[PDB]
């Protein structure tokens, strides 16, 4: 829905009021940094099934009730719906970093997902655990100095761990 | 909401994918386009009052009867020409908007959808408006790739009134 | 089928309208890098024999029983490991063509779809192409953004076997 | 459907070959030209309701059977669906020229059109005549030498004269 | 769904019975005037796009929230809308009038309105003065003398101030 | 629930349209006829207890064995009998709703929806209730446009049973 | 097309029924109707020419600057004046139509669908033909019935045109 | 879709002229034998369901070889569809009549039965029987002499035979 | 059409399966029981002259008026009296199929299938062919399994007609 | 549609005639040898992915053109369309074998599938060559002697031989 | 979820429809089958230790790079082999289940819906448990009815294999 | 959804055991009353009509408000939707019968049919009278000793009741 461009013209247009300098000067550091960003993207879309695929086995390998007979991971399905899931977060925030914005993961993603595990019984706090571990693989795969022209992302990888964190956070 | 951003994103979350490479090309033209596309949201920032009123007047000496025709949607008076510049500066300004996000969006979202049956419920000419749209175009003094996009943005809603 | 500037039209024509300067940022993000996708490809091209051939033999050696066991999936004669050439071949061929038009339509509609079902019909397995797929982006000797672009146009495929 | 780019790799892979030096330079030249294609979408783009209402003008005009009562563009809403027809044919026209290739026009706009006007009773013979007016308005203002970098655009403006005479021809 | 004789048919199905002289009369009483009720549905109608821009009109000028930005008016989508649900209800109450019954203004405009509102962010009790005003405005076309047959209008005027305020207490 | 006001007010709003004189024009033609339905209604009224007793007697002389034969269906006793009277003066009053309002409404909500599969579940024929409907036709009495209108609610039923 | 008689068809139809007595009723009030309305027809007919003459002289009077303008969608010139004088006359006649059916179908086929984008396609402005309808009802000089439906057509375009 | 007005409309603006003095005349005369429209419309209406049982009963009294085992009208499936399309076929006719116009029947029910009845492998010629006996069934019914006002229905009920036969060509 | 083999494939075909152990003991079940089912299909044929006149019989003696009544729904003629036969002759022989292929199909498609509308439109009582229907339960003589099924297809004829 | 018993039936109704004995007593003998008829159903769909992977492994390495570039099977697209194919057939086999009828292979599987193939541009002279090799292999599985009570299948097997037999030529 | 019993509730319900003679073969069929698939449990059940332990070796034996390559996805350590061991024992008592129920639905709903992403995501090749299914057919040691019902459902998971 | 076989292997699964040998033997002896099973589906299913009809008319005579003027079952569309409604419970009651198990009629005919009945004003509780009613005849149709080989149905009988009972007691 809308990208860091956006937004602050959502909220102008509620004031009726042109962008002031300041806002202008500061989406042109975000667009200055963007092959950050667009490497950002690259990086985790890149490693999309690897960063899955280590998060459900880390997840059930540090809780075996989620798929011992009867856990809610249990059986193929229900083991395929939770990589599924981890998937689809994880894809909603490559969303967020490339808009540079959140709107997107909030309102397609995590709106009402709470709910939705409620009533399937699905343990929000384990699917937490899965999205932080989705973040801490993303950001050792952006912050990898390999293979780039080195530079300082620190200020764009805080902002790609507040999505995780955001989502983690929709599901508990 | 319509961003080269966000279109790209909706076109993969459509088609259920990660963003690939050509979304990322998306991306990097808009980012090559933004820094001259925002500083020319900060001219026509700065010169908004100058060209409102400009633009408003250049309706006038095109369309004298506007203020002149004894009726609500018409300047005639002090309230219908209020009104009228008020209209203008709703059409610059969302214009800047849509500078600063490269899109189109903030004209369809804040300007376009609804306007002709605002214009037609309350009588109001869409020649009126291109006329002022057009003083905007000859008179903001914009150059290369700014006033190129600028008068893209003019000529988007100039189409949906013609 | 699938490019920059066919997304741009095909999104426009769903929404009914004419390109913006939005769908033409797209263009310009995508001529910007094309010359450095067409750049790749060139390279890729020159450097297929030794490339295909080398990916498949990297395969066979991280997984040696497939140049052992007995059977048509296999590539224990000289049938089997002109099928697995051939196959690299296809992979790196079409790979050229998504940085040719900078996207992963080529991919999509040429390699990827079907290409589970024709994996488990044949008993193929997805990790053989995978390391294939590792030793070309291992190999290839682009720099720059040649070898980003190629690179996530291998990852692209790496994901779908994975 | 296809662009420029796709058209080579589509007839490359029926043939199962990569594309050689000279295909790659061939496109390479084109993209090099990509500013002057984007001004030809921009200046069509940005006139096309004056470009659309000249020609139904022009050509009703010379036409005046098809707007006298009885004729095919007699009433408002066979007025209105002519324009709409030479606006659309218009806007496929950018699309092609914005993708550097006829598919997009041939597939969703030409194909079976003329079947489809000798349905409805509409003179195909007079929608091309409309169609050449688009065309010589379109050429005349993607080549007005004020306020854009003067160069040579006459490779670029025998190409969209190639899209319309195809439209043309499509319905004549 | 229902007008004013099946309203009293329904009524006396509950009871089994049929109906009585005075409801005979009754009935017979309302197409005796039914020329003044098709005069009122023909009037209001004839003026209803003047009727509405002229309460929409009023309403922001007494309520210029509305309007200014970010207000529940704001934007051309906004004011659009705002212009359809006064146009809407005044259609409605039209039919209603036509029918002799409220039914069809309460089954398809009044029920849920309250509360569809409230989930908007639309403020109920500015559409109540608007439909107010929808009000004023038709009652002094309906009680126009001009071009008409003069005669007693004033138990219609009522009814159809009563569909009216019945409107705007179901918004507020 | 189906009236010549009710059918103008839902093709209108199915449209989202404004009553127009083309629907007035329905409301003069109802008014115009709506004295002859009501004297109809009148008189039937009047006449019910008459006119049901004598339709459920012609059905027992038409068809006797529904007075004979000893089952839950017939009116061999007094509990059938009633039921059949009952039934009859259903019907009857039905149709004085449907000259009230001037249409079928009242019959295909009240009556005809459903009628079949009561019928056919409770053993009941249609034939017993169009024989009932003929003798109120030929003995209600009305003459003029009140009769044709009367009939044409009552040959409405006999078609639905048919 | 849309007429009291299709109306009730089309209604009939969509249901998948007979006609009943609630059609016939509408037929009345079209049939009881039909001859004031003819002989409005006949009226309009016989004044045309001073109607729709003086209709453009009326709008002339009122927005001058529609005789002064030099522009193709302006009455400044014997051509626009033409076009002018024949609008009005298609207004005009097909409001006749619409009396002879007795609905606005004709006034919706061939002259209402679509007019709004004439009228903004060639920058024709709706109350140019608003004024020159509010002419056409001050001076058709009918009265009764016939003045009352030619009314509430000229109306019905003018809540198009607002 | 259209009636005896509207079809002269329709022919009147074809050639942008308004309707002569005589033409109105032609058309006040339909109205004023408004009433035995009604009466035909009305009485075969409320003879339908015999009209058709004798027809459908008379046709295959006369065609065997339809009902029997193998054919055509055989088992209760078929049978009631041969019902329901001499139903359907008399229902459009009463519309017809009521139009003063057969492009009711023509555009809705006739066109494209034969090419349908053809797919079946149902006779057409078999259905044009069947017609001709709703045809004489509904002729008798109409010019009924008892119950009603005596005098001459002539015309109309050789519009009527119009309608049936032409309904009976279309089906073969 | 509907069987135990044809439901079975049905079933497998609506879900692109191929026929798993589930429907093979579906034939096994129809296998067993066709034995059964082809007795009683090959007793009510030899006996189909005697037990259809037999019905029509007891028909015309539960209900004497059908003999008796002039009309053309009614056998007092000969006529009416073989068009009788006719029928429960049919209901018999399709009532046979059904247990030919163990299931419902046949009834539904040749008898069941617009019985209603059938029954209805010629005034024919559900209630005699369900005495018909009743004498050949009570008649056949079958005794076992192939008296359970018949019964069942017998009852689900009953069933229909009310 | 049909099974052995239901198509006996259809025959019998269009004559109205009951089932001879002769024609029970047939029907009697299929269902004694009911227990093959099993076994070749489920032997077939037990060895399904093999057979339809060798039927296309061997049609490929007799018809290399179709998976060369270019050609009709070329792509992972169109070489598993062509894989489906097969099985699809061979799956519609399978329940003709099941109802001892092929009007489930003819009415679903069959019906236009020629036409089909010629507006695809698939050689239907290649599919019918890869229904043989559907047919030689899954014989070759239902006459397994081993792992089964031995007995006669080779009237089963003939039947079986038809059912490819008929859909090879249909293809063609 | 699928047994023959609820596909037989299936199919009548998406019809509307009561239970016929024909659901009631499939039950008996049904009940036919079940004293053998009962029994192919009980062994299953009895040997499913030695089955699991010698399937996974088996696996082993064909594929020794399984016990050799480090990896998680492979059988290296003991945790593998552990994991490995526990896919064989869901196999085989999912398929016991299978025979219990006399249908597929076990298998598919708590196996193999899903279980091919599994597969693709964890890198596990279906060649290694397609193996180890052969080893159970060929080891269960049932007979007669018993031993083809259990490898049907066997051979049911090496189809969904490849 | 479920039948008793299922049942208890979901049972199971959760548990991740195989059936113990007792679990086996139970649903044996349930396999060796399939006869008594079928029986009482067959009985049930071969008298829906009456039972239904039995249960409505002495329901109604019981509760006679029901069916006079105004009642919830007055009118015949009411009257039929009454009908109707036992005759979807009493089918969804011998699915439950045949598979020994209530999943299909909590699942499809019981889940919100209380809230349905309260949306309407339908009365649960006369509701829950008719399906006693249904168990009624029903119980009685199953235990009829004529025309069946003589034994002991009674804990099929009692599972028969729980299932009407189940129903009943979901709408009141
Ligand atoms: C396709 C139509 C069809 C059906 C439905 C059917 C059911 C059926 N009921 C049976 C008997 C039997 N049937 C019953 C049932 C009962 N006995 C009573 O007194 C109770 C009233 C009633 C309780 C439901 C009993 C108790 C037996 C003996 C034990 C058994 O076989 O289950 C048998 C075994 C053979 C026999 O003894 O008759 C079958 C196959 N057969 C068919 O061909
Ligand atoms: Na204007």
């Amino acid at each position: 829905m809308l990208d860091a461009f956006a937004k602050v013209v959502a909220q102008a247009d509620t004031r009726g009021e042109y962008l002031t300098d300041a806002q202008l000067d500061a989406l042109s550091e975000l667009v200055k940094e963007g092959n950050k960003r667009a490497d950002a993207v690259n990086r985790i879309t890149s490693n999309a099934s690897a960063i899955v695929a280590a998060a459900v086995r880390d997840l059930w390998a540090e809780q075996p009730q989620l798929i011992a007979p009867g856990g809610n991971a249990y059986t193929s399905r229900r083991a395929a719906a939770c990589i599924r899931d981890l998937d689809i977060i994880l894809r909603y925030v490559t969303y967020a970093i490339f808009a540079g914005d959140s709107s997107v993961l909030d309102d397609r993603a995590l709106n009402g997902l709470r709910e939705t595990y409620l009533a399937l019984g699905t343990p929000g706090a384990s699917v937490a655990v899965g999205i932080q571990k989705l973040k801490d693989a993303s950001l050792k795969i952006v912050n990898d100095p390999n293979g780039i022209t080195r530079g300082d992302c620190s200020a764009l990888a805080a902002e790609i761990a507040s999505y995780f964190d955001r989502a983690a956070a929709a599901v508990a | 909401k319509k961003t080269p951003l966000t279109e790209a994103i909706s076109a993969a979350d459509s088609q259920g994918r990660y963003l690939s490479s050509t979304e990322i090309q998306v991306a990097f033209g808009r980012f090559r386009q933004a820094p001259a596309s925002l500083q020319a949201a900060k001219s026509l920032s700065a010169n908004a009052s100058r060209l409102t009123e400009g633009a408003a007047q250049a309706v006038y000496n095109k369309f004298p009867y506007t203020t002149q025709q004894q009726g609500p949607n018409f300047a005639y008076d002090q309230r219908g020409k209020a009104k009228c510049v008020r209209d203008v500066g709703y059409y610059l300004r969302i214009i800047t908007y849509a500078l600063v996000v490269g899109g189109t969006g903030p004209l369809d979202d804040y300007l376009i959808s609804g306007l002709a049956e605002i214009n037609k419920t309350f009588d109001l000419s869409p020649s009126w408006y291109i006329e002022a749209l057009k003083y905007i175009k000859a008179n903001h003094g914009l150059s290369g790739d700014p006033a190129v996009e600028a008068n893209s943005y003019i000529d988007y809603v100039i189409n949906t009134l013609s």
